[PDB]
């Protein structure tokens, strides 16, 4: 019979997928010309980069 | 250093690719009335790969 053990694998998806909403929201750049670090530090200025 | 340059409404569009883009030859003409970079710094461009 599927879905038997559904109440164990519902927990181990929600850890799983909020892990990944947790990962994808790094590449997520809020209003910010790039995602990462190095790509803003090493093309703007400290004033501006900030 | 191009002899006639295109009117403002037909402006040229000159494609860069497949070269080392040394801006350091840009300074080496006349001093400029306005060198506003947005996005990027102007003394980081040699470092930078578009
Ligand atoms: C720009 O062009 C003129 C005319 O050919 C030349 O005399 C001058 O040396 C050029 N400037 C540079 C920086 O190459």
């Amino acid at each position: 019979t599927p879905s038997a053990l559904g109440k164990l694998q519902d927990v181990v998806n929600h850890n799983a997928q909020a892990l990944n909403t947790l990962v994808k929201q790094l590449s997520s750049k809020f209003g910010a010309i790039s995602s990462v670090l190095n790509d803003i530090l090493s093309r703007l200025d400290p004033p501006e980069a900030e | 250093n191009a002899t006639t340059f295109a009117s403002v409404y037909a402006w040229n569009r000159k494609r860069i690719s497949n070269c080392v883009a040394d801006y350091s030859v840009i300074y080496n003409f006349a001093p400029f009335f306005a060198f506003k970079c947005y996005g990027v710094s102007p003394t980081k461009l040699n470092d930078l790969c578009f």
